[PDB]
């Protein structure tokens, strides 16, 4: 027997100071623990 | 004082992971923009709670 686990998945939520400060970003992966995101 | 949370990913829940039917739910347009947008209302109102 082999259990199916879907494939990983969540909310990206964007994180900004105004655009008329920056176009710098972070980015948010809502509940990821991301090691896997790297390998993705 | 608040209540846990959620966010539905609504194209996922209404059919997870097929193009074939994700193409055909952007035909009905807005709702699964206006259902994501409430429930991100009400998330957001619990912080304000
Ligand atoms: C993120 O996921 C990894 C698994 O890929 C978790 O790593 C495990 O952590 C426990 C406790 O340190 C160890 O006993 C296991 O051997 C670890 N496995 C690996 C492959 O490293 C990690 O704890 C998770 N962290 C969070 C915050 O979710
Ligand atoms: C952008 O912010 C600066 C102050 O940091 C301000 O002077 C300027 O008026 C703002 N931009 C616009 C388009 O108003």
């Amino acid at each position: 027997i082999l259990d199916i686990t879907p494939c990983s998945f969540g909310g990206v939520s964007v994180i900004t100071p105004g655009t008329n400060t920056s176009n710098q970003v972070a980015v948010l992966y809502q509940g990821v623990n991301c090691t896997e995101v790297p390998v993705a | 004082v608040s209540m846990t949370k959620t966010s539905v990913d609504c194209t996922m829940y209404i059919c997870g992971d097929s193009t074939e039917c994700s193409n055909l739910l952007l035909q009905y347009g807005s709702f699964c923009t206006q259902l994501n947008r409430a429930l991100t209302g009400i998330a957001v109102e619990q912080d304000k709670n």
